[PDB]
């Protein structure tokens, strides 16, 4: 459930909710990072839950001296109310049998706060690509019926490309709850897009700074494209510490 | 997070230009007791550390014999050592047998070397994770080496290796002007001394725990333990 | 996880493979012996028998040598090898020491070939236990058993595939000293024992029986309902 | 998708799904047909190198075998090159050991037993062509087909390549089997027309023709006469 | 040993949906590595191969670089592609030439070489073991009783004969340029053919050559030994031609 | 900053960042599944004693399947995966035979115990996952070697190897003393079975055996047990 | 991972990605029980709603066990009050709380055994409950090893063993020694803790140890020592020299080892 | 499924999913048929290879003959059927030569069962997917009839059916056979009724059914294919005495 | 022996192979046969189980005997063998298991 930071909930509105999903090569989870930072949002709260493996640190996004020692948990809540953006972030992995329940939770205080959609962040496996999606752009989106005509025009205009069928069922092999999120959303007429990447395992960074801009092309939080995001200060020693003497 | 995919096998490059088995073998030698070596003008001595265990149950050997002015101390895994001293036994009585002649520590050393450095390579193997100091006397001096699971060898004055050896090793560099002149029980009294910084305050060096290599002039390598290390011991200051 | 390949142990010490070829022999068909005082009896239950089958090539009773017979229970193309490799193997002794084998040695080579089995990743266990029974030279009825782990030991008397927990509860109580006095006690006994598991009547039992300084002989229907009415007849006074 | 990339794994409704994509690869090869008359076979194909930098006399695509027996391919010409080698061997084998030339079918039999251990294995990969073998035997002509697979067929008259289907449709309503031979090429030059895209010169086609004289590829001073003719 | 990979296009033994190998096509982008393109042109009585020296560093030493090999007395080569396979080729192809003589009592010919080269070649992509090597090799010869050749082989195991070919960057242009030539005309003399070489080279690079930045390598009917010209002849026909 | 999913445990050659081998130390694991065996080493003689743990009333108790005699002068003992020990005690009998028909004397406890080492060092692709505990008398004297799943051997004074190997071992250091006698051995050895095992002390629960200068490799009758059970 | 020549073989995931009675079976033999052994029957009721609390010290690991133990239980009367039961793979060890008998609203934890990921919530909800109280100071010890450390540096050149601590919002005092490095996180049961004290809103504190040698070692239970003159255990030591005999008493005793190293 | 990859490894439950998609992908073939009776026995197919454009070569294009006394026919691969068959004629010649007799059937069967379970327990190796049915004569036993599995099991029938449609023509004979009192005539008139339910073709015809019969005639075992006048006969014989059982109600 | 072409016939093709890495050696280098062997290792290590015969098409393409034919070829078709093993018995023969 939605914990306050202080004593009483911020009043979300309607507003946006931008998500991740765990799935191959921490992609999501690295675009989040980098929205978070670069539209430099505050937490108001904690999503409390019992599905994933618990972890503590200290503050990931630091600039003074005076905010860099703030305690922080798996899940956390950022929100941006001059916009009017809800940023959630998962720093962690799932145990097992836990995540519909926590789909189900997370869409229960969806509907319950009243949320105007929900966008989620994601990725596939790059090797099981047949030889069509081979020659081509390795961006897809979705959409769920119960989306606004608005944004279904929009996106036509930005000329994308729609993820393909399978007998037919929707099947995001990688995707991690990215097909529950979907499926529930469409059993319970909620809002949600999703966009995703096909992707490797190894360093990841160029996927993410690719998903922002993707992102971009349609939220445009961002002046257009013709550096622009700001790289958190905890993306410092992402192989491992240093080299052993006596060897070289 | 990203190095996940490149330590698995000893055969794959990290986009960083490392290799990290290679690392994580050489960390292995650091799980056992500390070892320290010296070299005189005249002698070459060795002292390790027995483990603190009942001696009922087990009487680990630290100390080995190779040939006749020949021994060396191991730190690390136990069959690893077994199989180089094997290797080592047999190809000093092969040297023998052919050409009857003591076999250079120099050229015995480059032959481990060259023995070890295969399994970095190949794939389906692994490294050797066991560290050695050498003693050897032959037709140059005393010598003192030591190899590591890298394959690298390095030529010593004094070395220590094991674990909690920073100690030793800085109490061996504070004292190393004054080792060439020195007779045999100094240079024993002095590695003994340095062996003992690796333990904590109030404990003392007894004649259960400690083991002794002697090779010198006209003295075969000879290993002394139990109650043959009390005259050695018994000269000892307090700390 | 932990059991996807053949050679990987466990956190706390499991091979889950051979754990795994375990299960196919817990499915098979139930097999009993017991060991009598001069005697010596198999028993094996006859499953699903379809009526344009032939019963003379799905026996699962074999006779190794002129004292030495057994049964087993899990896959059935499994068994022929064994069968062929002990059979080979007898004779082969027979060559190298004059004196007839011994249920002991036989037991131990088909303990080890199976056991070579379960050391690479590149070949699967056998999935089959086998119940060894027979004659000494000096005239010592043995009866021993094997696991498709390799390892093997010494009963008094035994069950192998589904329904061997019940029958072995109930041997535990009803074998005694005076219920192997003699033959016709001792065929009644294992005959009792595999009623418990078997259902229709007398008609699913296959039975063999070996006695010393003679051959393996396989019982008659009309001998095993002879048996059965006998049975009855007992209970029901 | 899981029992897609290996070769010795069956799907869970028993296919193997490698040999299908070898033979996804023999589908999208360049066109040949091939078709038995009452006295002779004849095979023809479409050529690779359609350009004026081509030397004529340097590589070809109808190759003999023996004296009587010769053939074509459609899909990858370096699996094809081993295979026609393997096959040359193993006829001069049988007339060193029979005193004999080997008849069409043991040749084919032997060719396909070599085909199928290919797809059984790991660490290997499947051949990627299909071929068409004619021969004359006792007076009497012979037509097979080998898959990638290693199975093999005997036809009247066939097609294979880019756009078979309809091929066949048109040799079915278009094939007589009292047919002569001079018809018969022209039926199969007319079947490789139907589907060239482009336009037909005597420098861009292979024929050959095998008969009681024996095997022999036509030269293309002929093949023109006959383009012309039609 | 290591395994193969899953994956449509990560391993050389795996077919696609359309049945390609993607392995095989993406060694053919190795051979444009380098940078460098190659031409090769057969006359009435000879036959030329040009290609294009780059020497980006001053510290090197210029005699070191080059791309043209000799085989045999008879025989000479280019590659193009990577510099390491290159070499390892052409000493596979001396070995063969050298069992083959062994063999069979008389110099190996150039359709030959070629075809052994190719076999070899088409091992590798069968193989879950190897891989292939990221270079073509061109070759030119005289034959006693047929004259000039041209041949040419691929990674993927497949060789043919031409009249004019190219290899590199710009191969599509300089096949366009050489089927118009050859359509104008065939019959040309020792002069020409050189002259035809390096118009092409410059018509498509569109750049005007110096005797330092290309490399000539003849064969005659008169004079069958392969030849190497010198800074010398190769800057008398450029005066020539301009 | 995040949690992700490393394993280094699924192979017998792989290193793990600090250095540990898991498949080993996981095979050391699998022999606290086995029976409880004691061998002590005195100035006259070794004793080898461990526990049969009979499941059933109806297996046969009569066999003989923990000890095993090498030679003339040389026991054994066992404890986890018993079939794993084969290949080792054929070895071990192969060399001993064979260095005897050569030489013409008996070899040393050393020599057949290097012979065994050089044959478990060789993951067979996997370790084994039995113990042993090598007993006799030569030359030299009464001397006992302990073995583990790591193929390397040790000399010891009193070892105990199985489940319940922990207060076994607490037992032997507050009890045991250099200059004993035999027979007090054999007793005390009797005393720590019995605390070790939860079920009572029979004759055929356990087997013991025993190697001494005088005479040969001896094990214990059910009459000889007998007496020692009934001197307790 | 090929078994065989040529076998095809996937990448590892660093992410992740009838039979009911099976499932139901598993689920049962791996659950967290809290018992009272003086009566041998379970407690109906959380552990920390049943009696007051003030302060609360947690023990995680063989070292910070030995640490308490030697340090802080040689003096006063302790009680036992209960104790948890727990099955994994790596562990068959044991979770003992007491409290002060002179002062009833002073707790302790010696928690030995390791508690899985799927077990740490179910030992939450045993231990806590749902009725939080902010009047209430929490301080958790544990071991970890250096190589575990990341610094631009070789975790060969770190002198260790050395301090680390973490803290939530509402505790005000200050650690003894650097707070954590940015790149560093801990999980498992004191993040756990850690995190359920953040969330609602409980004074708390964590220390790290990070040393080269995780068994039973003299240097690494002394390397605690600057706790001792924080807040939270200033009043419950008395007798420092007692502390180290016992200590010394307690290190000459430990398990036979393996042949593996030397 | 992570237990169904290769066949050297076990599920938990204890089974073998390679083996067992091996033996579903036997469902995909022709129907195979046989029938032993009183003094001879029987093999009936169905012809898969059906096209205006096919040639007909051979003899037979799904029944092979092993020696002078046996006759096979398979369901599944033909690759590997070849194979199986090459390998079948081999060790009956080595038999022949070793003992100066013909071998005996079981014993041929069994001899290729070893090879076939061979292959499932190696890996790196792919079963082979076929089914095969025996008919013969010896000396030992008189005439019998069998069948294998691609997991390397077999089993004496006295009828039994391969194939498509497998388990409807097994419940069909099983309803409608006579165990003790089969003659040659009743066999072929039983095989023709059960094919004719069993194909799914409203109307059966002779160049889709193949025939052969092994008997014994003056201490020689002969082995023949019967004819499509023959086929003919049978199948008008078979429509009329339908047409009269159904007309006579 | 029992004759002294036995042993020369049994061995021929190792004796070949010998030379020819002796040869390649003196003239170029170590690397060529080390090369040679591991293709050599590669393409032999595929094939089918040794109770079957196999054909062995890309070691002859390596070796280079895909043009020649010798008396191996033509006497004593190992194909058609009079003798043959049981499969489990040869194929742990082959793994050197016994």
């Amino acid at each position: 459930m939605f914990v306050p930071c202080g004593e009483s909930a911020p009043d979300l509105a309607g507003f946006t909710l931008l998500m991740p999903a765990v799935s191959v090569g921490n992609v999501g989870q690295l675009a989040m990072d980098l929205i978070i930072s670069t539209l430099n949002m505050s937490k108001i709260g904690y999503f409390y839950t019992d599905c994933l493996v618990p972890m503590v640190g200290n503050n990931p996004y630091a600039t003074t001296e005076g905010n860099s020692t703030e305690l922080s948990i798996n899940a956390e809540v950022y929100s941006l109310p001059s916009r009017k953006l809800v940023a959630l972030q998962l720093r962690s992995i799932f145990i097992k049998y836990k995540s519909k329940p926590f789909c189900e939770k997370l869409l229960s205080w969806v509907k319950s706060s009243g949320c105007a959609r929900v966008i989620v962040l994601s990725s596939s496996h790059s090797y099981q690509r047949n030889d069509l999606q081979l020659r081509s752009t390795p961006f897809r989106y979705l959409l769920t019926p119960s989306m606004q005509k608005s944004v279904q025009n929009k996106i036509k205009s930005l000329n994308w490309e729609e993820m393909e069928k399978s007998r037919f069922c929707i099947r995001i092999p990688g995707g991690g709850i990215t097909k529950t999120l979907y499926d529930e959303s469409c059993s319970k007429e909620i809002q949600m897009a999703v966009l995703l990447k096909f992707v490797s395992e190894g360093d990841n960074i160029p996927d993410a700074l690719g998903l922002v801009e993707y992102l971009n092309e349609w939220l445009q939080i961002l002046k257009p494209l013709s550096s622009r995001w700001k790289i958190p200060s905890s993306w410092r020693l992402l192989f491992g510490s240093g080299l052993p003497p006596a060897l070289f | 997070m990203f190095r996940n995919q490149y330590d698995n096998d000893v055969t794959v490059w990290s986009p960083q230009g490392r290799i990290h088995q290679i690392e994580y073998a050489m960390e292995a030698v650091k799980q056992g007791s500390a070892t320290v070596g010296l070299k005189s003008k005249t002698h070459a001595v060795l002292v390790a550390l027995k483990r603190a265990q009942s001696e009922l149950a087990a009487h680990q050997k630290k100390i080995l014999h190779v040939d006749n002015h020949i021994g060396i101390s191991i730190a690390g895994l136990t069959a690893d050592a077994r199989l180089l001293c094997n290797f080592m036994r047999q190809e000093c009585l092969d040297s023998r047998f052919v050409f009857d002649r003591p076999l250079p520590v120099s050229r015995l050393v480059s032959l481990i070397g060259s023995k070890t450095q295969i399994p970095t390579q190949r794939y389906g193997r692994r490294p050797y994770g066991v560290g050695l100091l050498i003693a050897g006397y032959d037709d140059m001096g005393p010598h003192i080496f030591q190899t590591c699971p890298s394959a690298n060898y390095f030529d010593c004055r004094a070395m220590s290796i094991g674990a909690r050896s920073q100690s030793a090793r800085t109490y061996l560099e504070r004292h190393m002007s004054e080792f060439m002149e020195c007779n045999l029980n100094e240079l024993v009294k002095h590695g003994l001394r340095a062996l003992r910084e690796t333990l904590p305050a109030e404990q003392d060096l007894t004649t259960k725990n400690v083991s002794i290599g002697i090779v010198g002039k006209d003295l075969e390598f000879t290993i002394y333990d139990d109650d043959d290390v009390s005259p050695f011991l018994e000269g000892l200051e307090e700390r | 996880s932990y059991d996807r390949a053949i050679t990987v142990f466990s956190p706390d010490g499991h091979l889950f493979q051979v754990e795994y070829a375990q299960e196919a022999v817990k499915k098979g068909s139930t097999a009993v012996g017991v060991r009598g005082r001069d005697i010596v009896v198999l028993g094996v239950e006859k499953k699903s028998v379809a009526k344009l089958q032939d019963e003379r090539t799905v026996r699962k009773i074999c006779a190794l040598d002129d004292n030495v017979c057994m049964a087993f229970a899990g896959l059935t193309a499994d068994a022929r090898i064994v069968i062929n490799r002990a059979r080979v193997e007898c004779q082969s002794h027979r060559l190298t020491v004059e004196d007839p084998v011994t249920v002991e040695y036989i037991t131990r080579y088909i303990a080890s070939l199976k056991q070579r089995y379960t050391q690479s990743n590149g070949r699967r266990p056998f999935g089959i236990s086998a119940l060894i029974v027979g004659f000494d030279f000096d005239g010592t009825p043995r009866l021993y058993q094997t696991d498709p782990s390799g390892t093997y030991h010494a009963w008094k008397a035994n069950a192998i595939g589904r329904g061997a927990k019940s029958v072995r509860e109930f041997l535990e109580k009803n074998y005694t000293d005076e219920a192997i006095e003699t033959d016709d006690l001792t065929i009644k006994l294992v005959i009792k024992a595999l009623l418990e598991v078997v259902q229709s009547g007398g008609k699913n039992i296959e039975l063999a029986v070996m006695r010393r300084d003679q051959s393996l002989k396989i019982l008659n229907p009309e001998e095993i309902e002879k048996y059965v009415a006998e049975i009855e007849k007992e209970k029901e006074e | 998708r899981g029992y897609s990339f290996s070769l010795t794994t069956f799907s869970p409704s028993g296919k193997l799904v490698q040999i299908e994509y070898a033979l996804a690869a023999v589908a999208g090869g360049a066109p040949s047909v091939g078709i038995k008359a009452a006295n002779g076979v004849v095979l023809a194909t479409e050529k690779k190198q359609k350009s004026i930098l081509y030397d004529e006399r340097s590589v070809h695509k109808v190759e003999p075998i023996t004296k009587h027996i010769g053939l074509v391919y459609s899909g990858m010409g370096p699996d094809y090159r081993v295979l026609v080698h393997r096959a040359r061997k193993l006829a001069q084998q049988y007339y060193l050991v029979y005193q004999e030339p080997i008849p069409t079918a043991q040749l084919v039999q032997r060719v396909a037993s070599v085909m199928q251990e290919y797809t059984q294995s790991g660490g290997v990969r499947p051949f990627g062509v299909s071929l068409l073998i004619c021969g004359w035997n006792e007076g009497r002509p012979y037509l097979f087909q080998s898959d990638p697979s290693g199975a093999y067929f005997a036809w009247k008259a066939t097609a294979m390549g880019k756009n078979y289907v309809n091929g066949k449709t048109f040799l079915e309503k278009r094939y007589n089997e009292d047919l002569e031979l001079e018809d018969a090429i022209h039926t199969a030059i007319l079947t490789l027309k139907e589907s060239f895209e482009g336009q037909m010169t005597e420098d861009n086609i292979e024929v050959g023709i095998c008969n009681e004289a024996g095997f022999r590829r036509l030269t293309p001073t002929e093949v023109k006469d006959y383009l012309a003719a039609i | 040993s290591r395994g193969s990979s899953a994956g449509f296009d990560r391993h050389i033994t795996i077919f696609s949906p359309e049945g390609r190998l993607y392995q095989v096509e993406y060694a053919f982008k190795a051979i444009n590595q380098g940078g460098l393109t190659s031409v090769a042109v057969r006359g009435k009585d000879c036959a030329v191969i040009v290609t294009q020296k780059k020497v980006p560093d001053k510290l090197l030493d210029s005699s070191t670089v080059t791309h043209l090999f000799k085989i045999t007395e008879n025989i000479g080569c280019v590659m193009t592609g990577m510099t390491a396979d290159s070499r390892s080729q052409v000493q596979r192809a001396r070995y063969e030439a050298a069992n083959w003589k062994y063999k069979y009592g008389y110099e190996i010919p150039v359709d030959m070489l070629c075809k052994r080269i190719a076999d070899i070649s088409q091992v590798y992509t069968q193989n879950a073991e190897m891989r292939p090597l990221g270079c073509c090799m061109i070759l030119i010869g005289i034959d006693e009783e047929q004259g000039p050749q041209v041949y040419k082989c691929d990674p993927a195991g497949y060789y043919c004969g031409f009249k004019a070919t190219a290899a590199g960057v710009k191969q599509t242009e300089s096949t366009s340029f050489l089927e118009k030539k050859v359509k104008k005309k065939f019959d040309w003399t020792f002069e020409q053919t050189v002259e035809t070489a390096i118009t092409c080279l410059s018509t498509v690079l569109s750049i005007d050559f110096k005797p330092s930045e290309i490399e000539v390598g003849v064969v005659t009917v008169e004079n069958p030994k392969f030849r190497i010209l010198t800074e010398a002849e190769i800057d008398a026909h450029l005066v020539a031609l301009a | 900053m995040f949690l992700t999913r490393s394993e280094y445990d699924r192979g017998v050659n792989t290193f793990s960042p600090e250095g540990r081998l898991f498949q080993v130390e996981y095979a050391i694991e699998a022999i606290k599944l086995g029976s409880t065996a004691i061998g002590i080493q005195t100035s006259e003689g070794v004793c080898l004693a461990v526990e049969k743990r009979i499941t059933s009333p109806l297996m046969e108790p009569s066999s003989i399947e923990k000890i095993v005699e090498i030679d003339a002068h040389i026991g054994c003992a066992m404890s986890g995966l018993i079939a794993d020990a084969k290949t080792l005690i054929d070895k071990a009998r192969v060399e001993t035979q064979n260095h005897w028909f050569t030489y013409n004397e008996t070899m040393t406890v050393e020599s057949v115990t290097q012979a065994v080492s050089n044959l478990a060092l060789q993951f067979m692709s996997r370790p084994f996952g039995v113990a042993l505990l090598f007993g006799g008398v030569d030359e030299k004297g009464p001397q006992l070697f302990h073995m583990d799943p790591s193929g390397t051997f040790v000399q010891c004074d009193a070892r105990a190897i199985g489940s319940a190997s922990e207060g076994a071992q607490s037992s032997l250091q507050e009890v045991y003393h250099k200059s004993m006698t035999l027979k007090e051995a054999i007793k005390s050895s009797l005393i720590i079975l019995k605390q070790v095992m939860e079920e009572k002390l029979n004759a055929t629960n356990i087997e013991l055996a025993t190697v001494q200068p005088g005479q040969n490799f001896h094990m214990f009758t059910k009459e000889e047990l007998e007496e020692v059970i009934k001197d307790i | 991972a090929a078994t065989f020549f040529g076998e095809v073989v996937k990448a590892p995931c660093r992410a992740g990605t009838e039979d009911r009675e099976v499932r139901l079976q598993l689920a049962r033999k791996r659950e967290v029980r809290l018992l009272r052994r003086q009566t041998k029957t379970s407690l109906e009721v959380s552990l920390l709603e049943k009696y007051p609390c003030s302060k609360f010290i947690i023990a995680i690991g063989n070292n910070a066990v030995a640490f308490l133990s030697s340090f802080v239980m040689n003096s006063g009367v302790w009680e036992e009050v209960g104790c948890a039961k727990l099955w994994n793979e790596w562990c068959r060890a044991f979770c003992v709380f007491y409290h002060l008998k002179s002062n009833p609203s002073v707790f302790l934890c010696q928690c030995s055994c390791y508690v899985a990921e799927d077990q740490q919530y179910q030992w939450l909800e045993k231990v806590f409950g749902s009725c939080p109280r902010k009047n209430m100071q929490i301080t958790i010890l544990t071991c970890r090893h250096v190589t575990d450390y990341k610094t631009s540096e070789s975790t060969g050149s770190l002198p260790s063993p050395f301090l680390r601590a973490l803290k939530t919002q509402n505790f005000k005092d200050s650690a003894c020694c650097p707070l954590l490095e940015q790149p560093n996180i801990v999980h498992d049961l004191p993040a756990a803790v850690l995190s359920y004290c953040q969330v609602w809103k409980i004074p708390a504190i964590l220390y790290l140890c990070y040393t080269d040698v995780m068994k039973l070692d003299l240097i690494t239970v002394e390397a605690f020592k600057p706790i001792l003159s924080t807040r939270s255990l200033k009043g419950l030591v008395k007798n420092i020299p007692q502390s180290t005999e016992i200590l010394k008493k307690l290190m000459t005793t430990n398990e036979i080892q393996s042949n593996i190293y030397t | 499924r992570r237990y169904d990859s290769r066949t050297t490894i076990f599920s938990p439950e204890g089974r073998l999913y390679q083996v067992e998609y091996a033996m579903e992908a036997i469902g995909h073939a022709g129907t195979c048929l046989g029938i032993l009776a009183n003094d001879g026995v029987l093999l009936a197919a169905e012809r898969r290879n059906i096209h205006k454009l096919l040639d007909e070569v051979f003899f037979s294009e799904k029944i092979y003959k092993l020696n002078e006394d046996m006759a096979c026919s398979v369901a599944g691969i033909t690759s590997d059927a070849n194979v199986l068959t090459n390998e079948l004629r081999l060790i009956a010649q080595r038999y022949l030569l070793q003992y100066q007799e013909p071998i005996p059937c079981e014993q041929l069967v069994t001899a290729l069962c070893d090879i076939k379970q061979a292959y499932t327990q190696f890996g790196g190796k792919r079963p082979f997917g076929v089914s095969l049915l025996y008919i013969g004569w010896d000396k030992h036993y008189g005439f019998q009839l069998y069948q294998s599995d691609p997991s390397g099991n077999y089993g004496g029938w006295k009828a039994t059916c391969i194939g498509n449609n497998s388990a409807a023509a097994v419940s069909m004979l099983k309803q409608d056979y006579k165990e003790g009192e089969m003659t040659l005539k009743s066999a072929l008139a039983l095989a023709i009724k059960v094919l004719n339910k069993t194909m799914d073709v409203s109307k059966l015809s002779a160049e889709k059914v193949e025939i052969a019969t092994l008997t014994r005639e003056n201490g020689k075992t002969v082995i023949r294919v019967l004819k499509q006048k023959e086929v003919e006969q049978l199948i008008k014989k078979h429509e009329e005495e339908e047409a009269k059982a159904e007309r006579e109600k | 022996p029992s004759h002294p072409l036995e042993l020369s016939e049994k061995n021929f093709q190792l004796n070949q192979d010998k030379m020819n890495f002796s040869t390649l050696r003196n003239i170029q280098g170590l690397f060529a046969p080390l090369k040679l062997q591991m293709e050599f290792k590669a393409v032999q290590q595929v094939q089918r189980l040794p109770f079957l015969s196999s054909s062995n098409l890309s070691l002859d393409v390596l070796r280079g005997n895909d043009e020649t034919i010798g008396f191996e070829d033509i006497l004593n078709d190992p194909s058609q063998s009079e003798v043959m093993g049981e499969p489990h018995l040869m194929v742990e023969y082959k793994l050197g298991l016994l």
